[PDB]
């Protein structure tokens, strides 16, 4: 079933029991510590084997 | 508890696992903050039930 | 609200 992917994110803040406000007055926020998370990743598995 | 939709025309609330569509209501809903924050935010009336009850 | 709508 289609949902738009930042109402996905707010369903899975209530899962942790934090509200969705929470997401949705933070959003962009967390969408760069995310980006930024998965950039580590990168970095992390580019460097070391 | 639920999910904010549209037939087109109307907005509703509903569950989230079963379609079962109501009036958006101040008992409905919970208020935080400012329309200018939400990354696509809707205008759209909320009903609020004690009004028409004090208009008795 | 009924009691309270008495006042
Ligand atoms: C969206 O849902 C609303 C339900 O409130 C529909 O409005 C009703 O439509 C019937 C049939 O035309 C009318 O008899 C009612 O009086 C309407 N109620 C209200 C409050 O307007 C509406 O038709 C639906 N829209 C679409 C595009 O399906
Ligand atoms: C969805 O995209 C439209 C432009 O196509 C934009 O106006 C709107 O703000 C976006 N809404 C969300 C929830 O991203
Ligand atoms: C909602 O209402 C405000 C009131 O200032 C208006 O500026 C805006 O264009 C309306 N529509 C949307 C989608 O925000």
């Amino acid at each position: 079933l289609q949902i738009p992917f930042a109402m996905q994110m707010a369903y899975r803040f209530n899962g942790i029991g934090v509200t969705q406000n929470v997401l949705y007055e933070n959003q962009k926020l967390i969408a760069n510590q995310f980006n930024s998370a998965i950039g580590k990743i990168q970095d992390s598995l580019s460097s070391t084997a | 508890e639920g999910v904010f939709v549209s037939n087109g025309t109307h907005w509703f609330v509903t569950q989230r696992n079963f379609y079962e569509p109501q009036i958006i209501t101040t008992d409905n809903t919970f208020v935080s903050g400012n329309c200018d924050v939400v990354i696509g935010i809707v205008n759209n009336t909320v009903y609020d039930p004690l009004q028409p009850e004090l208009d008795s």
